[PDB]
């Protein structure tokens, strides 16, 4: 029999091309493997991650050695305002001279990619000046990289392998990555502020060379030891100051000025400062929670086992989850991957309307096109956080340790649950789509002043709560005679009050009848999507439908034409159909931000409130008209810089047509057609003479599922990604 | 049984019924646990306690012409230095924090031990009124009925001072001027739509 | 001292884009149909 | 019963007393490998070794009129030029510590390039070894003294003493570190 | 929006009512395809007072079947 | 090859050995329900995992049930 | 205000309350981590890392060993600086 693969001798048995599909498809299912053992599993996961860690540190390498070697960043820190930062250089032998001349641009010595990622803002604001600076980032990195895959390999060897009882150490963990991982790191960063990043947005160099004969303030620590704190936060850089100057500044190293700096238009480097030493003083204190070896701190089992409400509400409570959740892998990644795409989500929602890079606002492409990154990411992974929800429930949960407390009586009420998402989601749309619908008939009568728009009074009255005076709610930071007005009125309120109420900038963006409707199409998406994924979780082991579906695994093709049909009844496919419409709700998402930030960027903010009531609006101003540069990028006459998103533009829509195909046709229609492909082949002459050795057969049911939906999934972000970046570099850039 | 909160209703079963204040008020059936009544029993008690010490306090600084209950910790933001009967205190805020801080903590502390003792006597009782154990019943009863009466009153004082401002004895002393003229229903702020 | 040559793109993309992947598209055809002992 | 780092503190099990030094330390428990237990020993010796040579260095140095300060030494400009000095230094230390390790894999213990034990004098007991340990943990405590003083008071080790033996309450850690600004201004 | 949930109500407080009743016959199948004309408007009307007679049934509780009487899946 | 279990809910009424186009099945005396005969599956290497005798059982839940598994030459259905 | 008064002060007030006040109601809650039971049975290396292995006894009479004092004594240093670092903002110019 074949090697490949060597993990299933299922697999290896095999005489079709199934066994390299799916090989390759199951390499990373660690617990479906032959021989694998509990013990044996960790230590692969162990393993594994090392050479995650290693990947990402040396992908960080790769972009400072590349806008070092090949970028413009030592211009580009002269003048940020009025200069495009260059990615890396571009070596197509395929180019005719007008191409090579239309990419040489920034003063370059050949054809060049804009960068969109934002590094040069962000490496800017850290302290980086020259491009040495960046060389030696890049060398202290690939040297990391090294460190980490060395330890992998390590950790591997016969005496350094962890026992399965290492990794099920919760407590010493926990007390570790809290004080250590978190709070170490957020007070080493402080440290790199106080001493290197604000006195280079001061004028003053601070490197390896002279960073100890060099004091971060005037009086070195005596204000520390003494309790006198509030020294470090005298003198704060004015307003006149000018970023990497001494015109202007300040001597101050902690602040809590709370607004913008007027020049870079982010966050003051001395509030970044206090922000990180604030967190890592209360991260190294919750680091010490747990019980080790000492004696002292908490054992997380028995917090679990008291919190049982006593009129038995919620039956037994949390007991036996401990085991639950110490004992799954898949329960550990659910909660891992909600937590970790929530937070990306908040990434993208906080970075947008607080930019804490400077010169980074003006860079109208760099900040579309991180918004739309993280929050097709954060999609992503909570799409994944349901999928290994569902994963636990086939695999890893077992009644009997779970009898009666929170997570069995989920469960329990499961068809209640899903029926009030039903509801919800029909709720959500009948009248969504009802609004706009109606408002479009208005427009096509030619009678605007019919339509229904609703005040997001709700919504105004929370800006009006923070400060935001255009409202004339008058309701706390909007009032002045309000204690909560008055108490913060000599930290943080001038600079917070100045910044909400400045209106080019996104800190609370002017909302009206345009965003009432958009938010509510966003919360259809979220409730819709979460309905597929719960469906798919809560029915994970077994339905009417198919009393033993746990008997089958989390992802089988069907279970026949028999009881009606079974088409698509397992939980993998409950992911698979859910993707569709995380990826339609991330669309409506990222539309509305680049709409709303393009009319803003404009000047002329009433487009979108006027055309954003009805769905015409959005395809005839937002759509089509925003088109235009993107596929004149080539044209008959001649092409320009564009011409790269011009053919990624259709690139994205051919990946996506033909991701129809894999999901509209299915399997029988191709193995039939393939069995005469089998034929020809052996009765044609001179061509006979080759042969397989793994038998021809069409893709199997669930596979053409994935393929489809990954074609799916690529061409809808090459789409867009061209689009977002070449509309909004073009009208700016 | 000391009465009946709603005349003609049945008593819940959970609440004994020599239980000091029984009327059988608990629509939400918050003691059904008996751990959690309990629990409630000790607290209400205590929570009693300080509110009658509290509204007494309250009213004795007004009465005596010292200010309200609410101006009270000025002094202390103002930058003005403590005073009690009018004889200035010499502390400060922050060290006043010091000596309540350790001597609460003590005197909590060392009830918390007691596992829910809420009649300890002895020292407590240096006079012996409570000494029968027979006789306790109406004194119980009498500690009870005023405990809730003043959490009662307390909750008018920062209730009616967060509407009209002014302190307790300043507000009755402008209800008798014109009672039909100055009361709740005519704040402004108790009911939004008189 | 790390600056590359003006003349890496012109070998290491060939090598990169022509070179290595037909080498390991050949190592991994190879490896797939290999048969067990 | 010997005596324990903590009063009235039993020594934990996995430390027996046979090593030299063995004080019963050891809070976190890192030694409990018998194989680990023995490579830390051979480890605290060849840190303290380097330790007890490299504050000699220091004092003999700053006693002998030596300058620069000794953490300034490697600006100093000699007759090798420093390009020169790292290959030597790595092909001799790397021919010395790799028979150094042989050693130690084929016998268990501490010698010098082909003899293990190294002890051409025949000066070898227990008293010695722990003699050894003490005066070389003695040592790494007083290097990272010497490192930590001259961030702070940025003078040499004897300097530091003289100014506190002048001046003991004047001059002490309360003094320095609330006057980096004088003593780093200079 | 107090309009339309009287008519609302109304609609599905009509349904339920002529649904039950026809439970009880031989055949409850057909009275569906095939509509009860007669009976239907006999409910249309009294379907005025849903609100009053809804709030009715849910205090002697007969609007809501007991979670013994419901089919569910295994758990 | 396939796994194909018989549970003891059979009656004994022999649709799934007729429905099998690949003849896997057959019936074998029984005491346990009234026709005294009960399915069985001796030739499961030949399954190719259709499922149409899961189609014909009349029980509920079923009694005959067919997991794929390890795909081969004829449990995959190959004439080449 | 004086560093040595605040910081010495708070942190003999946190040891004091610690030691005649809460050690019982702190030892009573370290046993309920008993009823669980111990976190690894095993004889590895990494099983070992796991376990009481210094038992750190006390000569004090209520067992008030170093670890205890640590715990207390962090606390009143932490209080203390939130004292002094507070009062500090008082009179502070452009801050
Ligand atoms: C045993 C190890 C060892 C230790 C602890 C030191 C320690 C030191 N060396 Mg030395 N060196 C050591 C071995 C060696 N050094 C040098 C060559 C140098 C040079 C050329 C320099 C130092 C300097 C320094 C200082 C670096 C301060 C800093 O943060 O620079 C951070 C700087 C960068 C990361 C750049 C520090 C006192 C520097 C010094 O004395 O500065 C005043 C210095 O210029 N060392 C050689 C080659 C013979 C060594 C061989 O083993
Ligand atoms: C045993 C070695 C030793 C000795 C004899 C001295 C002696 C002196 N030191 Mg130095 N020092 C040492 C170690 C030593 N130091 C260490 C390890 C550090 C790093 C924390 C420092 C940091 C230091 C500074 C920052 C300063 C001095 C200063 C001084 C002088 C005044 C005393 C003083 O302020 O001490 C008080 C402060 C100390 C840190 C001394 C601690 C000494 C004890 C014995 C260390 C015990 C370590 C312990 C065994 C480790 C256990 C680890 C645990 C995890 C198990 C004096 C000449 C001052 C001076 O005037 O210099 C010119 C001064 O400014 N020392
Ligand atoms: C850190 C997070 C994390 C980790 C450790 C894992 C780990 C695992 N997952 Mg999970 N998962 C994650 C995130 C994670 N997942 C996310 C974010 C999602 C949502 C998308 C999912 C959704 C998911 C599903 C639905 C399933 C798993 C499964 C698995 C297991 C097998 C994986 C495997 O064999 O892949 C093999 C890898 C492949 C076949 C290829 C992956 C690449 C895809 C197809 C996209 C490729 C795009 C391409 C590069 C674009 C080219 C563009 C062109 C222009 C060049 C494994 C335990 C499977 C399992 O067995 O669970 C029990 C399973 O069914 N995961
Ligand atoms: C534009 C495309 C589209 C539309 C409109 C819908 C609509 C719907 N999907 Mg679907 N879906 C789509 C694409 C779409 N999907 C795709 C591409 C996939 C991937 C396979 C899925 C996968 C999917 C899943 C897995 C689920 C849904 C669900 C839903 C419902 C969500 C709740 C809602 O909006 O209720 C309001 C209803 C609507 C907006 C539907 C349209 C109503 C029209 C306008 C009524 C017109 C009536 C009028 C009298 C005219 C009739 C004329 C005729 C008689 C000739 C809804 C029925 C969820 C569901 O069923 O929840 C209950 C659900 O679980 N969808
Ligand atoms: C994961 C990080 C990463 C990525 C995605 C890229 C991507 C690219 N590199 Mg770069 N490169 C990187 C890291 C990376 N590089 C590092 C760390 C180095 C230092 C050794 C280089 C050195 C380098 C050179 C010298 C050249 C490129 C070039 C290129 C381009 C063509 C691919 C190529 O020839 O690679 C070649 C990659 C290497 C020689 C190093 C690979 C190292 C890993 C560990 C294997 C492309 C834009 C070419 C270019 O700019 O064309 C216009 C080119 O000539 N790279
Ligand atoms: C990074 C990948 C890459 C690279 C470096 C190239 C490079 C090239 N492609 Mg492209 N190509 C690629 C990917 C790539 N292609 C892919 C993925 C596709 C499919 C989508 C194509 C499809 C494609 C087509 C259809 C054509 C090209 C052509 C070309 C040439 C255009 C420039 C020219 O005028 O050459 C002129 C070329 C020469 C003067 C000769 C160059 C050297 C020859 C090709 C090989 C010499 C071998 C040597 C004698 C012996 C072995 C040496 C070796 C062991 C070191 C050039 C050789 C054009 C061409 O001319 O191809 C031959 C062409 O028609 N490519
Ligand atoms: C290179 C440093 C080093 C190393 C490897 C060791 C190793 C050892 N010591 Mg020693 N020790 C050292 C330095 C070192 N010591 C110093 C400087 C002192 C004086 C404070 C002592 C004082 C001491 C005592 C009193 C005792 C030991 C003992 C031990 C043994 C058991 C503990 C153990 O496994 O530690 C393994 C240690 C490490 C792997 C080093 C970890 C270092 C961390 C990462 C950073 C520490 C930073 C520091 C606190 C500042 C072991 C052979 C016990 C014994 O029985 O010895 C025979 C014992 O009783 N040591
Ligand atoms: C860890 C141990 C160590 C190390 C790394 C150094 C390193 C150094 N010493 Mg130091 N030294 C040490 C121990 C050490 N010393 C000891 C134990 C003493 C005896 C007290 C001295 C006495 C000493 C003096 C007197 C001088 C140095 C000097 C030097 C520097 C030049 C060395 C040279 O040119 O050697 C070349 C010579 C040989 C290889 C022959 C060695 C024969 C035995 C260099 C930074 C010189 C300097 O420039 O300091 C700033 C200097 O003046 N050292
Ligand atoms: C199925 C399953 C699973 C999964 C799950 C998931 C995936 C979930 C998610 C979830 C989520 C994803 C959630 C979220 C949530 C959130 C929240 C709950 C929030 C909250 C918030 C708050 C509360 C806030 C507040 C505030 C405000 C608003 C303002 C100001 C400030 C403050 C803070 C105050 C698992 C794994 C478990 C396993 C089993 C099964
Ligand atoms: C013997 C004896 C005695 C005495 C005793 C004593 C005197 C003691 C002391 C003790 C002490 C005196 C202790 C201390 C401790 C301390 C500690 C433990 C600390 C800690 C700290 C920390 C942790 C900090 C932190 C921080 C930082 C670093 C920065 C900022 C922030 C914070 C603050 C957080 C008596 C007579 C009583 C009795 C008899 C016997
Ligand atoms: C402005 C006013 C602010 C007031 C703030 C009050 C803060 C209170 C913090 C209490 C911290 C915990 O301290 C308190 O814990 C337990 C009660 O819960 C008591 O300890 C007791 O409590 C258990 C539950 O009643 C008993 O079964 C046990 O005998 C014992 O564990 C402690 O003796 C007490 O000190």
């Amino acid at each position: 029999t074949k090697l490949f693969p060597k993990f299933s001798q299922g697999l290896a048995q095999d005489p079709t091309t199934r066994r390299i599909w799916y090989g390759l498809a199951m390499a990373h299912d660690f617990e479906s493997h032959d021989g694998m053992t509990e013990e044996n599993l960790y230590q692969k996961i162990f393993a594994s991650h090392f050479g995650q860690l290693s990947i990402i540190f040396l992908w960080t390498s790769g972009n400072l050695f590349h806008v070092a070697w090949q970028g413009n960043f030592e211009q580009w820190v002269t003048d940020p305002v009025h200069i495009r930062p260059i990615a890396h250089a571009i070596w197509d032998p395929h180019f005719g001279q007008p191409a090579v001349e239309a990419f040489t641009r920034g003063g370059a010595s050949g054809p060049v990619n804009i960068s969109t990622s934002g590094v040069y803002q962000w490496w800017y604001t850290i302290g980086m000046r020259t491009n040495q600076d960046l060389y030696v980032g890049s060398v202290f990195l690939a040297l990391v990289s090294a460190i980490f895959l060395f330890a992998g390999w390590l950790h591997l060897q016969p005496n350094f392998q962890p026992s399965l009882s290492w990794f099920k150490d919760a407590e010493s963990r926990l007390n570790h990555h809290l004080s250590g991982l978190f709070g170490v790191s957020s007070l080493a960063w402080t440290g790199h502020l106080v001493h290197v990043a604000i006195p280079e947005s001061r004028g003053q160099h601070v490197g390896w060379d002279n960073f100890l004969s060099v004091l971060p303030h005037p009086q070195g620590l005596t204000p520390f030891f003494t309790g006198n704190w509030a020294a470090y936060a005298q003198s704060p850089d004015t307003a006149s100051h000018v970023f990497g100057t001494a015109q202007g500044s300040g001597q101050a190293i902690l602040t809590f000025l709370g607004g913008f700096h007027p020049q870079t238009q982010s966050l003051w480097l001395t509030d970044m400062a206090h922000h990180h030493l604030a967190i890592a003083v209360i991260f190294i204190v919750a680091g010490h929670m747990y019980r080790t070896n000492f004696g002292i701190g908490h054992r997380m089992q028995a917090i679990l086992e008291a919190h049982t409400p006593p009129s038995g509400s919620l039956g037994a409570g949390h007991k036996g989850l401990f085991d639950t959740v110490n004992n799954s892998l898949h329960f550990q990644l659910g909660l891992a991957l909600a937590s970790v795409g929530t937070i990306t989500s908040l990434v993208a929602q906080h970075m947008y309307s607080l930019p804490p890079y400077a010169f980074q606002a003006i860079d109208f492409t760099t900040q579309a096109a991180l918004y739309t990154h993280h929050q097709y990411i954060a999609g992503f992974i909570m799409c994944g956080a349901f999928a290994h929800g569902a994963i636990f429930f086939i695999r890893d949960y077992d009644p009997e340790q779970n009898k009666g407390n929170v997570l069995a009586r989920m469960l329990d009420h499961k068809e209640a649950l899903i029926s009030h998402l039903s509801w919800v989601s029909l709720f959500l749309g009948f009248h969504t789509l009802g609004l706009y619908v109606h408002n479009d008939v208005m427009q096509a009568f030619g009678t605007p002043e019919k339509q229904i728009l609703i005040e997001p009074v709700f919504a105004q009255w929370i800006q009006a709560a923070h400060g935001k005076a255009l409202y004339g709610f008058d309701f706390l930071l909007s009032s002045k005679t309000s204690a909560a007005f008055a108490n913060g009125q000599s930290l943080w309120l001038p600079g917070w009050l100045d910044a909400i109420n400045n209106n080019q900038n996104s800190l609370f963006l002017t909302i009206g009848p345009g965003d009432f409707l958009v938010h509510h199409a966003i919360a259809l998406g979220l409730h819709t999507t979460t309905l597929i994924l719960v469906k798919g979780a809560l029915d994970a082991r077994g339905s009417k439908l198919m009393p033993d579906k746990k008997d089958f695994g989390y992802s089988f093709p069907c279970d026949g034409p028999g009881r009606g049909g079974t088409c698509d009844i397992s939980a993998y496919d409950a992911f698979y159909l859910a993707v569709f419409w995380m990826l339609n709700t991330i669309g409506w998402v990222t539309f509305y931000w680049h709409w709303k930030h393009l009319t803003l960027w404009q000047g002329n903010v009433a487009q979108f409130d006027e055309s954003s009531t009805y769905l015409m609006g959005w395809l005839r101003d937002y759509l089509w008209l925003n088109s235009s540069q993107l596929i004149n990028g080539y044209n008959p006459f001649g092409m320009n810089s564009l011409s790269v998103w011009a053919w990624t533009f259709l690139f994205g829509h051919l990946i996506y047509a033909t991701g129809f195909m894999f999901l509209i046709s299915w399997r029988g229609y191709w193995q039939e057609l393939i069995e005469t492909l089998v034929w020809a082949h052996e009765k044609t002459p001179l061509a006979n003479l080759v042969y397989w050795k793994d038998k021809p057969v069409a893709l199997s049911i669930v596979q053409a599922r994935l393929v489809g939906l990954a074609h799916f999934s690529v061409g809808y972000i090459f789409t867009y990604a061209a689009f977002l970046i070449a509309s909004t570099s073009g009208r700016f850039g | 049984k000391a009465g009946n909160w709603l005349p003609g209703s049945d008593a819940p079963a959970w609440l004994p019924d020599d239980l000091p204040g029984n009327y059988g008020f608990d629509p939400l059936s918050l003691g059904k646990e008996p751990a959690s009544l309990k629990r409630f029993t000790e607290s209400e008690v205590i929570h009693g306690r300080w509110a009658m010490l509290g509204v007494a306090g309250s009213l004795a600084v007004e009465l005596l012409g010292y200010g309200n209950w609410y101006d009270a910790p000025l002094w202390a933001v103002n930058g003005g230095k403590a005073t009690w009967f009018g004889i200035e205190v010499p502390f400060d805020l922050n060290a006043l924090l010091a000596f309540e801080f350790v001597a609460m903590a003590a005197a909590e502390g060392q009830r918390g031990d007691a596992g829910g003792v809420v009649y300890p006597g002895g020292a407590f009782d240096p006079l012996g009124f409570a000494k029968d154990s027979s006789k306790s019943g109406e004194l119980k009863l009498k500690e009870i009925k005023n405990g809730r009466l003043a959490m009662v009153a307390f909750l008018g004082f920062v209730a009616q001072h967060a509407a009209t401002g002014k302190g307790p004895i300043a507000a009755l002393g402008e209800h008798l001027a014109n009672p039909w003229g100055a009361n709740f229903a005519t704040n402004g702020i108790s009911v939004p739509f008189f | 001292p790390f600056v590359p040559p003006s003349w890496a793109p012109s070998v290491f993309v060939p090598l990169t884009g022509l070179v290595l992947p037909a080498i390991a598209m050949a190592t991994l055809f190879v490896y797939i149909e290999k048969e067990a002992p | 019963a010997r005596p324990t780092w903590l009063p009235g503190l039993n020594p934990p099990a996995h430390l027996k007393g046979a090593l030299a030094g063995d004080n019963g330390f050891d809070p976190l428990g890192l030694g409990q490998d018998e194989g680990r237990l023995k490579w830390y020993a051979e480890a605290e010796k060849t840190n303290g070794r380097w330790a007890m040579m490299a504050v000699a260095g220091i004092l003999g140095q700053e006693l002998l009129g030596v300058t620069p300060a000794w953490w300034e030494a490697g600006a100093k400009e000699y007759d090798i030029p420093a390009q020169a000095l790292t290959p030597i230094e790595f092909i001799v230390m790397g021919f010395l510590e790799i028979k150094r390790y042989q050693g130690f894999k084929q016998t268990g213990t501490s010698g010098f390039i082909n003899s293990f034990p190294f002890d051409p004098a025949g000066m070898n007991s227990p008293s010695m070894a722990t003699k050894e340990v003490k005066n070389g943990r003695l040592a790494m405590v007083a290097f990272i003294g010497f490192c930590v003083q001259a961030l702070a008071t940025r003078t040499q080790p004897i300097e530091g003493l003289t100014a506190h033996l002048a001046d003991p309450f004047g001059k002490n850690i309360t003094y320095y570190l609330t006057h980096l600004p004088e003593t780093l201004g200079s | 929006t107090f309009g339309f949930l009287y008519v609302a109500g109304y609609i599905g407080y009509v349904g339920r009512q002529y649904l039950i009743a026809v439970k009880g016959e031989a055949k409850p199948t057909d009275k569906e395809i095939i509509i009860d004309v007669p009976l239907a408007t006999k409910l249309a009307w009294q379907g005025a007072g849903w609100p009053l007679a809804a709030v009715q049934e849910l205090q002697r509780g007969t609007l809501l079947e007991k979670e013994e009487n419901i089919t569910v899946s295994p758990r | 090859a396939h796994i194909v279990k018989i549970y003891d809910t059979c009656i004994g009424c022999t649709q799934c050995v007729r429905a099998c186009p690949l003849d896997v099945l057959e019936m074998v005396p029984w005491d346990g329900c009234k026709a005294s005969q009960m399915a069985s599956a001796p030739r499961t290497e030949d399954c190719v995992g259709c499922k149409r005798c899961e189609t014909a059982c009349p029980t509920d839940f079923l009694s005959v049930r067919v997991y794929l598994g390890s795909e081969s030459t004829r449990s995959m259905g190959l004439s080449y | 205000l004086d560093p040595q008064i605040v910081i010495s002060g708070s942190t003999a007030a946190f040891l004091a309350i610690g030691r005649f006040v809460f050690l019982g109601y702190q030892r009573r809650e370290a046993n309920f981590d008993s009823t669980v039971g111990p976190k690894t049975t095993g004889a590895t290396y990494f099983d070992d890392l796991q376990k009481n292995s210094t038992i750190f006894a006390t000569n004090d009479p209520a067992g008030f060993n170093i670890i205890d004092v640590a715990g207390w004594g962090a606390l009143g240093h932490a209080v203390g600086f939130a004292v002094l670092a507070i009062n500090s903002l008082q009179g502070a110019n452009l801050s």
